[PDB]
């Protein structure tokens, strides 16, 4: 009974494995082999909707038994080989699943339903090395009993106590069975929920789950996840133990494995051009609640732009971001509280100055003998990653970020180590941060030098600068509180919603994977003036930094 | 297929429900959510037969544990035979909602074993998710084969069973029905109502077996009616001594005033209502009156009258905590995660400025703490939020609430409103001491309504005139007898709010015009000279 | 898994000109080296070579406990040289450039 639906489930997954679509015959296959074996990846896919179209009863038993499927998977499934050669130097194999269109939410992932499948979405945190404790195996003589497919599993050691000559464990060994063990690689990621789905009041759950090889070098730490018996013998007899049962029973324990619409938004971008002066009113758009300062506003609306070139002819990184400090208020009623409009936006973090505990950025050993607080984890910095992040209180640099900060703007990456744990990240994200002076503003007639008391070699990297400069324009003054109040105001007064100012921003985004074909013609010219621009600046006008 | 020995019919109602059917039909959305939504957990309400016969209600507590069994088979068997095309698959269990409020939350007697009680307190700390096997069936050894027989509920799964053929966790966990369940170890804190401070008050371990857990936030009030339960605790693992001492612990089964309103306004418009306010609400309170303002109006030597005012606050809301320095570090405010060795078991602790919002706390000596701390306050004060950022958990904690205190390089200004305590040196002031509270030293009702029911409806619009007066405000009379340009006085508005909130006025009159403009002489004179 | 091989092995515990002056190479002197070519290792015994890719392991055992054998028989004096035996086997074929790099491999 279980054991024709155990061959005919292998049959049935052997058997799909080589696809009739993508022509036919066994050059295919060859080419497989070629791009599996030559480079060592171990990357297979298999159509799981094809598998469901074959046999949708198939998808319902490995959705309730994975705990049953998964060790016939390790077993059973090698012998795609067909060479006694190639099977005992073979440890595990590696196959995976690309665009799957079927998933479920998180919420309705309840802890009731252990043993179904799961999407592997949240956030990176808690990185850990790879620790090469017991796992599995026996030691077991083989002149005195046979081997059973059932034994150990866990950390637990052996139940039954027949022929006591080497049952007898009141004495240290340490004969390890290093010839037959399930040890090849196998590390824990504590992912975090998704803040963005997560409401105000959040109190994030901390998913334990393991990661094997496959996690190796390819996840980043503050990321999200996108990739019979005989002879009575009864009970009574003394040895029962709860020791082993507190410690693991006790936490989750699941496995996991990695038109018209479109075109409504874009019409808007093709009919609008008609219109004059369209470029002016696209800079006020975005900025809804703010009065004043459209020069400050004027950088941080370019700065959304992107566009980072890759690495092809193995040279080096072009940087394509873009890192403003804005200078401001004397840190009295700080100008920088535009920085509060940006947050209204996906892709960012809340940054809490930096006089914080921080324990991110600064990861420490998690192996004092027990377990550590602290962990490997940059995630400081890094969750704003393929994203913009909003730094605040950068003047709170003095000692411990002035290393730090340095290192990540420059290199792109975080160099961490402490003897236990060395490895480089990809922290791709633009910088925005204002600076504001110690006590006041007073360089406007004391020269820069010493002056403004901050890290040259950090401000020097930054790109622009900005300063801010009252006039007394009563038409303005006045009507700067004025526009604060206005949201008062709404009994009278409603504005509709015609677009999301955010909506419209992300269309851009994918635009990126799309050629714009620039002519040389339309780029030198720029660069033709821009001789003129360098000497221009020494014309005498009014100094504020030498930059150059 | 019955037993007689409990004496349980379906709802004792049957032969009433024909003529209840075609009598109480000659509060819709109880029954509409039922038909069209199709959302399980029934949610009834208070049982208001009560209010009919006590002897229905009577008998629905006494033996609750064989009550809710029932509801739940008679609701479900009546809707299979009516609606066979509806998803038997999700069960549904009636829950009661609002129960009756045992009387004495302080004097739970252990005589009521087993019925249900209502708690009311607040989550102090949460665990982790803790599966439970349930529903456990044996393995035979007639060719491994189970008949189902354990439906009838009753048994219990022991422990100690699965100490040999541990394959019952690969083997069992699905076709015997072994899936984990979830349980949740939480801790309420009972809520004496300002008691005289005798007795301490009492903790309840409230951690049952349903698998609601979660659908209802915690860190909240609690308002969780519960099912009282003992367990015997063994004396030690290794033996079967058990101690005649239980464990309590709280089953989880839960999902003319105005009259005297219009009086207040009739009062309001005499124009000596500012003297009779101040002179009745808080008349324990000393000279320098000043200090009042950022009370009275937003409420409604060290510890000269100061730390004891700060005792006011702690005493008429009890929503709040009140702490200070010197005798806890910067971890010992929040963030305390910390696990038990002695039971092997994580515990994510929080802290109290974590749970202040809607409330304000009493910080006070806020000068002798160090500069490693005030890093989570300066965050509130200025994102009015607080992030808890450590390894378990990085995120952010909601803060939409107010702080405030007094003081005695210009980076101040990220305090909200700073006033400096001076001395008038005058003797004559000091006399009104002996005469105000030595010689002097129902109504508790109605100064708690204010709070909670009249302010529920009332939200201030600012009309358009009244705007821009603060703005004309400084910019004439600041070079007159010769810091002010910041944005910092637009933020007034703020309080400005309260003089609304008075009278209940979403009008704007005459009083509170020239209030908010001699605030600013005020401030001015502390931070003169 | 065979019988053949690891008993006649076992018992062995119970071109050539080159080694003949190099058993005696080491002496009072302690040089400390031992190079053996791997090539004379399949010539000398070829039932080994076939089994070295696939039973290593047991080879380390044996080759300390069989080096006293010879040694302590001719002359005792030399016993108090260093008082160990290293294993100096030298390549076998094979040969990773850049995939060694691999823990599937153990």
């Amino acid at each position: 009974v279980r054991d024709e639906v155990a061959e005919k489930c292998q049959k049935l997954f052997l058997d799909f494995l080589e696809e009739f679509q993508s022509s036919d015959g066994e050059i295919k296959y060859l080419q497989l082999a070629e791009e599996l074996i030559r480079p060592e990846r171990n990357t297979l896919v298999v159509s799981f909707v094809d598998l469901e179209q074959f046999n949708q009863q198939l998808s319902t038993t490995i959705q309730e038994e994975f705990y049953r499927v998964y060790p016939y998977l390790c077993r059973a499934l090698k012998t795609f080989v067909k060479d006694r050669k190639e099977i005992p130097l073979a440890k595990d194999f590696y196959v995976a699943f690309q665009d799957l269109p079927t998933r479920h939410k998180i919420r309705e992932l309840t802890s009731s339903r252990i043993g179904l499948l799961t999407r592997i979405s949240g956030q990176v945190v808690r990185t850990h090395p790879v620790h090469p404790e017991l796992v599995s195996g026996t030691f077991l003589c083989l002149d005195c009993q046979t081997v059973i497919r059932d034994v150990e599993q866990q950390f637990k050691y052996t139940q039954p106590n027949i022929c006591r000559n080497p049952v007898c464990a009141n004495r240290r060994r340490f004969l390890l069975d290093t010839n037959k063990s399930r040890f090849v690689d196998f590390q824990k990621v504590r992912i975090q929920e998704t803040q963005a789905e997560l409401p105000r009041g959040s109190i994030p759950r901390s998913l334990e789950v393991i990661l094997r090889a496959e996690a190796v070098e390819s996840a980043q730490a503050g990321d999200k996840c996108d990739f019979g018996v005989d002879g009575y013998e009864t009970e009574g007899i003394r040895g029962l133990r709860a020791l082993g049962v507190r410690d693991l029973s006790y936490r989750l324990v699941f496995l996991a494995c990695c038109n018209q619409m479109t075109v409504k938004e874009w019409e808007k971008v093709f009919e609008m051009s008609q219109d004059k002066n369209l470029y002016h009113n696209l800079c006020t758009s975005l900025f809804p609640t703010i009065h004043g300062n459209d020069e400050v506003k004027r950088g941080v609306l370019l700065m959304l732009f992107g566009g980072v070139p890759k690495t092809t002819g193995e040279g080096t990184s072009l940087r394509g971001d873009i890192n403003v400090c804005i200078v401001g208020d004397p840190s009295t009623a700080k100008s920088q509280f535009l920085k509060h409009v940006e947050e209204f936006s996906p892709r960012a973090v809340y940054t809490s100055g930096k006089a914080s505990s921080a324990a991110g950025l600064t990861a420490a050993v998690v192996r004092d003998e027990e377990s550590h607080e602290f962990v490997i984890e940059a995630g400081a910095l890094m969750l704003a990653d393929n994203g913009v992040c909003c730094i605040d209180e950068f003047d709170k640099m003095d000692v411990r970020d002035q290393v730090a900060i340095h290192e990540a703007m420059e290199q792109q990456t975080i160099s961490i180590t402490k003897a236990g744990v060395k490895a480089t990240l990809n922290a791709r994200t633009s910088i925005l941060a204002a600076a504001n002076p110690i006590s006041g503003h007073y360089d406007r007639s004391k020269s820069l030098k010493q002056n403004i008391n901050l890290s040259a070699p950090i401000m020097s990297r930054f790109d622009l600068f900005f300063i801010l400069v009252d006039e007394c324009n009563e038409v303005t003054d006045y009507a700067i509180a004025r526009r604060i109040v206005d949201l008062h105001s709404r009994i009278e007064e409603s504005i509709d919603r015609v677009y999301s100012l955010d909506d419209i921003r992300r269309y851009l985004l994918f635009a990126r994977q799309f050629k714009p074909k620039i002519s040389k013609e339309s780029e030198d010219f720029i660069v033709e003036q821009y001789k003129h621009l360098r000497q221009r600046d020494g014309s005498g006008v009014t100094k504020s930094s030498w930059r150059i | 297929l019955v037993i007689w020995g409990t004496d349980v019919n379906v709802a004792a109602c049957k032969e009433n429900f024909q003529r209840f059917l075609q009598r109480f039909i000659d509060y819709m959305q109880r029954l509409g959510e039922i038909n069209v939504i199709g959302e399980p957990f029934l949610n009834v309400n208070c049982e208001h037969i009560k209010s009919f016969d006590k002897n229905l209600y009577r008998q629905l507590i006494s033996y609750p544990q064989e009550v809710i069994p029932t509801f739940d088979m008679a609701v479900n068997e009546i809707f299979f035979d009516r609606y066979p095309d509806s998803i038997l698959e999700h069960q549904i269990q009636v829950r009661p909602f609002n129960a009756l409020k045992t009387k004495n939350m302080r004097n739970l007697n252990p005589e009521d074993i087993d019925q249900l009680i209502t708690i009311s307190g607040m989550v102090i700390r949460t665990s982790q998710l803790i599966p439970e096997m349930q529903e456990a069936f044996f393995q035979c050894q007639v060719c491994a084969h189970t008949t189902r027989v354990e439906m009838d509920r009753g048994r219990i799964a022991e422990p100690s069973v699965c100490g040999r053929c541990h394959t019952t966790h690969s083997m069992a966990l699905i076709h015997n029905r072994s899936l984990f369940s979830d349980k949740q170890m939480i801790k309420l804190q009972e809520s004496p109502e300002d008691m005289p401070a005798g007795q301490t008050p009492h903790t309840v371990i409230l951690f049952a077996h349903n698998d609601l857990v979660d659908k209802v936030q915690p860190g909240d009030r609690v308002n969780v009616t519960g099912i009282y339960r003992a367990v015997p605790i063994r004396v030690n693992p290794r033996v079967s001594n058990v101690k005649s001492v239980y464990k309590t612990h709280i089953d989880v089964i839960h999902y003319f005033s105005e009259k005297r309103v219009e009086l207040l306004k009739e009062l309001s418009r005499k124009p000596d209502i500012y003297e009779r306010l101040a002179s009745a609400l808080a008349p324990s309170i000393y000279e320098h009156e000043d200090i009042k303002k950022g009370i009275l109006l937003q409420l409604f030597d060290p510890g000269t009258s100061k730390s004891q005012l700060l005792q006011y606050v702690y005493n008429l809301v009890p929503r709040g905590q009140y702490t200070s320095g010197k005798g806890s570090s910067a971890v010992g405010l929040t963030a305390y995660v910390m696990k038990d060795p002695e039971t092997r078991q994580l515990v994510l602790q929080t802290g109290a400025l974590v749970l202040s919002d809607n409330g304000i706390c009493c910080i006070d000596e806020f000068d002798k703490m160090n500069e490693s701390t005030r890093s989570v306050l300066h965050e509130v004060m200025e994102q009015q939020t607080l992030s808890i950022a450590k390894a378990g958990i990085i995120c952010q904690l909601n803060a939409r609430t107010s702080v405030l205190a007094a003081a005695n390089h210009t980076l101040l200004s990220r305090f909200d409103l700073i006033f400096l305590l001076l001395d008038p040196q005058d003797e004559a002031y000091d006399r009104r001491l002996a005469h105000h509270l030595v010689a002097l030293y129902l109504d508790m009702a109605v100064l708690k309504d204010y709070i909670a029911y009249a302010h529920s409806t009332i939200m201030p619009r600012l009309s358009e005139e009244a705007s821009q007066a603060l703005i004309e405000a400084y910019v004439d009379m600041r070079k007159i007898g010769s810091s002010a340009y910041p944005r910092q006085l637009e933020s007034l508005i703020r309080l400005a709010e309260a003089h609304a909130k008075v009278r209940l006025s979403n009008k704007v009159e005459a009083i509170d015009v020239e209030e908010a403009k001699r605030l600013h002489r005020e401030a001015l004179k502390q931070s003169a000279t | 898994p065979r019988l053949e091989i690891h008993h006649r092995f076992k018992n062995f515990l119970r071109g050539h000109n080159v080694f003949k002056e190099r058993i005696s190479d080491m002496c009072k002197e302690n040089r400390e080296s031992l190079v053996v070519n791997y090539e004379d290792l399949a010539a000398r015994e070829h039932v080994l070579a076939y089994f070295l890719p696939e039973a290593p392991a047991e080879l380390l055992q044996i080759f300390d406990e069989a080096a006293l054998e010879v040694v302590l028989a001719m002359y005792p004096k030399y016993d108090r040289i260093t008082n160990h035996i290293h294993v100096r086997i030298s390549h076998l074929p094979l040969v990773e450039e850049l995939r060694s790099l691999r823990q599937l491999h153990l």
